[PDB]
């Protein structure tokens, strides 16, 4: 169970984790998934609070 | 570095505890070091390479978990198990290769190149497992400034060094005295000469000595003690100091009276050893004082009375010699030895990949010239190539 | 040959973790493959021995299982794993002396006793276990094809060859010239010699040459090479190549000029050392190139003018000689050293119970004859065997 | 001794396992033992010292358990883990050292300082771990009188013997025959020499022999065999038996015909080697035999012929020799050898607290005398000390 | 160590901050952390003192807390706390005391009186405040193997050293050439001379030359370099070097022409200086070496003249000198100098109770004995027992 | 300069009073002085360097408050305290090579270096601490 926390958490739909506050227009990303959404893949060069 | 020998130990008992039928318990505590390690070491990106011919690679993890519901473990898990390992080793023995080959003048025990000095970062902490080898508890150790000691048998601490000393000497050199030695690995072989056999020195003794001054202080050392040095008891011609001429060398071989062999460490006498050969002890020592003497023997049959007469031409030279070879001691400091190949092993990359000489290190990496002058910061930088050396070596056979 | 080991390293371990008073937690995990080894080897009868005086011994296993239910492991339990492990260790020990003895022309890297061709089924592929000494992981890695490395302390490389060569003779044997050498172990002591001293050479410099072809590559080498061979400086007689007649041989040592050592592989000069001593390395190499040279001393003093005249009488005969010591090396195949004792098993073995000379093997193991003539199919009989002394030697000491 | 080797193994492993970062898992069943420890040793105090300038320090164990709650071990964990270990690893130093220091003639086998005598109770059982090194394992199975067997490399079998026979003289000195040796650490150096060159022999040879019995029994010797001893090979002046007048000694050097070389156990010729060298095997023996013989050349050229005259004058002497090295062996009880460093920290630690000569040690710890008179209660305090001070080298560097 | 930093920290303040009228809010957090040190140390005995005629004395520790509820302190509060506070300083003058005086070869860096190893443990790690001075700061850093500096005035890192040099000399001692210096504190004076003023040197100029290796490598060291050695500038009469005979030096002084200092680091050149006097730095140096030369000066007046002949009797002699005087370094190792008084503490306390010479440090303390032979041991020592001496000159004046 | 010093004088008294197993008391008022300093010093990038041989380093602080819920400090604290201490430390050492060694014959009073002219701004005033050396 306890390696298995992130793809049952982050597989849930009703829960996201976590918000990138840029403040920089960063371009809307596409996704076969939900078209065009601020989807976001890594929590890279910003600040993790 | 203690994350690149983590990863390299966990590689090593993974391609020793996961093989194909064993029960899971026997890898129930590997499985999840090495999931921890995976979770740890994805989305990162490396570079590694990129002085001589050492080419650049670019390493990228995405890399799944491994099962852990097996109860023997079959041949699938046995497959997909040495995929990820096969990867993580090329990766290791390219972070090595990187590390070993690099140092610097200023700080030789921080990590220098791009990859190391990413996983010495706390994200990668997690990775850490138990330190278990001698190079990386020493380095542990020296981490916090503990005393520690590296075991070698036949530790090469003296710098080539084959050269005499005449202390009675003329354009002649029909009647020379003094001292010759051979230092090499961890052998001593000496031999006092006197032409005349004594035959106008006080009480027919003549005195030699000869002071051996190391590089670092050794410490619990045995050593085989014997009289009689093999090398320098046949006869030889000899280029002369400035090299101008050659002398003739044309030795007979007498005991060795009175011998003294002092260990001192600060020039205090440690131990001393009078007239006793066979194997010997020192303790804690930095330096060593050879004191042998040549004496005219008193009584000698018409075969020996021939030889030396009181006249001039001395066509037999008197020679008396000792051996002192250090089997096996302790030394804070790291050295090469006959046992260990990572000197071979630090040299084989940096021959390889065709490296320029930098500061630090002799051209070709020379031991003699290492050993000769054995600065701190290049101690620094030995022991830290030594310790990737070592966990290479743990990794690539 | 996997779970042969895998017996021997839970035997091993049996011996070292189930002791009394012991905590349970620290053989939590020993006594589920110890229970699972008895679960697979129940059932099963074997016969080992039949070669020679090796005694036919007929093993049949019927054990009950070892508890899993104390906290602190007391004395009952030790006593009865005490039981079970002594006769687990006599069965394997029969087998290793039963696998050590046999050998084969066709394909020798299989197994050829009864009790290890059983052992090769997969109903005891579950006694598996971790992989961890070198010769099991050598093994592991060969048996699908990958790089090996066997780090051996002074290999037995070279068969023992002291012999001589003669570029100059005549049957007076007065004025001769050419190389001699001792291969022995690891050591190679060359010394090339002139009876005139160069007086006749051009520009007073005579070329010696010593080739030394290597049976199995070695890689990263760490090799003492000391200059003034001593075994071949001191005044001998020698039968002639023919062994009609003897010359004497009365040397003069000269420096070695020159000297050049080359480390070939292939043909291709991998490295080279031009007038260094002391400790060198040789990363990768099967031939062994000396190159030395003989040159006049052109300024003597009137001691060392006496003994090379221009005449044909020469008293005194100019000698010059070089020593080449592998300290440690690392190895593709199998070999012998000074540190294992796995050809001290073997041949201990194979002379305990009188065992008739076979198809492969030399009379009487002899390791001069099997270095000699190292063929691929004696190669992997011998790293076969070497394999199976390893393992008996972690359980019989 | 169970007990302090399983103290020494977990705080050896605790330093090990348990760092910064690593998973719970791979320390799960170290931190019971550790604790385990800590509970079996509170509430006892010990005394350790007291003989020589080795002070006299009091312990007191007075800890909190580690806490067993953690998943990946955080900072605080290990600074209080090292503060524990490092209590512990000082207790266990100056126990380690309080052993060494102490011997007793009646049962050397059992501990002699006070703090190891009360380890030695029930309450301390639970204290126990694996033993897994060598000598610990050595230690239990002769607890239980079965065979054991220490791997050394090179040992110090032989103590130092440098002397002569002669089986013809004279107080001339100018005709002698017989033979010389010397038995120093692992090398047997012989060389018999007859002056007339076996001129009045019966068929132009003279027999030559030398038996050298061992002190213990050694099992599964590799052996190098080389001929041509190269320390008796150069002339020397030698005192007489007496030590009242000096001989002359000039030889030249014949090869070793007719070699038998063997191995006897109880007088029985185990192995027997004719005419062979190079490496050699030798599975079970305590005394060696070498009996070699110089042949008078029959053909010689006019180089050689002006060397041997029938007449009296002797100028140059026939010798002929052989060298035996023993590489590595499996013995019984325990010595000394190149590759480990006990007796070097045994005498380390007698010699720096100025330990007093007891009744069973020789003064000054001679291995020379202590092998030469090498008794079994001189064996069983060497081995009790030898253990102990290969688990303070486990824990102490 | 850091606990002992801390007692001493908060007993100054204590002694400084707790006053008869002070505010509350003054010293508000100064009685809180004196009540943690209090509820600390209760129920704790201790026993200091045992070597020499260092008394032993028992410590027990049974004090209640200071009141939290004063608006300005009353003389009561004063006088309980003085009470107190004189108890604590007893308690850590006498750790002090006892840890100052011992010393070990082993590890020496570790905490050596029972009392220092009693407070080492994490049961008084709540003592612990802050670390503000230069030592404590730099045995912080160097725990977790940092940069550190010590900042000198004058530092004592030349050993005594007044001795001569004869590059040209006879028995006559009438025509003598070579250097002189005095190395002493941080003052090198050196003075070359030559008696015929180079009337026979090529160019009329004679090069001198004096290399000073460093034991430790100084960092940002401004120095004074002026010319003309005032020591080596009068007449004296001067023993030999075997000390047989006596020769006389009467110094004239020319200025020394075409100064070079250089600055070496492992034989670099870091800094150099030509023909600039006054203050100088040199920012990274262990070698210094002084490179000025005398040239005959080609125009003199009638007064000079007459003092340099061409012939034999010279009764005035050439001699050139310089001074080169480190005003202030930083040191990464400890150093005695001219502003702390640091060494004249550790030697009062080793003297005062009349202590026996240990292994490690020289007899009497003797600072040119103890920085000639400055072992790292030595300096692991003498950097703990400095440490100490600066904690108990914080508290005892 | 003032705030120059004024870092400088908190990351010396962080080296000092921030140990393992100290007293909250002993540091409550040096920790909250920290944090205004963290607080002040995010969201702001810094170029040091590039004049001879001394490198161009870029400079950007992004880190977390340190807390302020301890009674006795515990080990995590001091080794995360270490880390936001190491990196200030060697910022502080780049800003400090960077303005001595340079210079102006104008007003050589006034900061040279970038870094230091960045600094001398009203955003940075709440750095500022006791100038006692
Ligand atoms: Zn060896």
């Amino acid at each position: 169970i306890a390696m298995n926390m992130e793809q049952i958490e982050r597989a849930s739909d009703k829960i996201a984790q976590g918000v990138i506050i840029a403040y920089r227009d960063m371009q809307l990303e596409r996704d076969e998934m939900y078209g065009y959404v601020n989807i976001a893949r890594n929590l890279d060069g910003f600040q993790q609070i | 570095m203690d994350v690149l020998y983590s990863l390299s130990k966990t590689l090593k008992d993974a391609r020793d505890k996961i093989v194909e039928g064993t029960l899971y318990s026997n890898v129930s505590d590997l499985i999840q070091q090495f999931n921890q390690m995976i979770i740890t070491m994805n989305g990162n990106e490396f570079q590694t390479g990129g002085i001589g011919n050492l080419p650049i690679r670019n390493w990228n993890f995405n890399f799944g978990l491994l099962g852990t519901t097996l109860l023997n473990l079959d041949a699938n898990y046995v497959e997909t198990a040495r995929n990820t390992i096969d990867y993580f080793v090329d990766f290791v023995d390219n972070v090595c290769m990187d590390e070993m080959v690099r140092e610097s003048q200023r700080n030789g025990i921080a990590p220098q190149s791009d990859s190391l000095r990413k996983l010495s970062a706390i994200k990668f902490k997690r990775i850490n497992f138990d330190n278990s080898s001698e190079y990386i508890e020493n380095w542990n150790l020296q981490n916090r400034r503990q005393r520690t000691g590296f075991t070698f048998h036949k530790p090469n601490i003296f710098p080539y060094s084959a050269s005499f000393t005449l202390n009675r000497s003329q354009p002649a050199h029909d009647n020379l005295m003094g001292t010759m030695w051979l230092n090499a690995g961890s052998e001593i072989q000496v031999a006092g000469f006197d032409y005349s056999c004594a035959i106008n020195a006080p009480a027919n003794i003549q005195q030699f000595e000869h002071i051996v001054p190391l590089r670092r202080v050794l410490t619990t050392a045995t050593i085989t003690l014997l009289p009689d040095a093999e090398r320098f008891s046949f006869p030889r011609v000899i280029n002369s100091a400035d090299g101008a001429t050659t002398w003739f060398f044309n030795p007979v071989i007498l005991r060795p009276n009175n011998v003294e062999v002092e260990f001192l460490l600060n020039g205090q006498i440690i131990n001393t050893y009078q007239a006793r050969f066979g194997t010997i002890v020192a303790r804690n020592f930095d330096t060593i004082r050879l004191s042998f003497q040549l004496m005219r023997p008193p009584n000698m049959t018409p075969a020996v009375a021939v030889l030396f007469p009181n006249a001039q031409p001395f066509e037999h030279h008197a020679t008396v010699g000792l051996t002192l070879r250090i089997e096996s001691a302790v030394c804070e400091s790291v050295l090469a030895d006959a046992s260990e190949t990572l000197l071979a092993n630090v040299t084989s990359v940096r021959q390889e990949y065709a490296i320029p000489v930098g500061p630090v290190f002799p051209p070709g990496m020379n031991w003699t010239d290492l050993i000769t002058n054995y600065s701190p910061s290049r101690e620094d930088n030995l022991q830290r190539v030594f310790t990737v050396a070592s966990i290479r070596s743990m990794l690539i056979k």
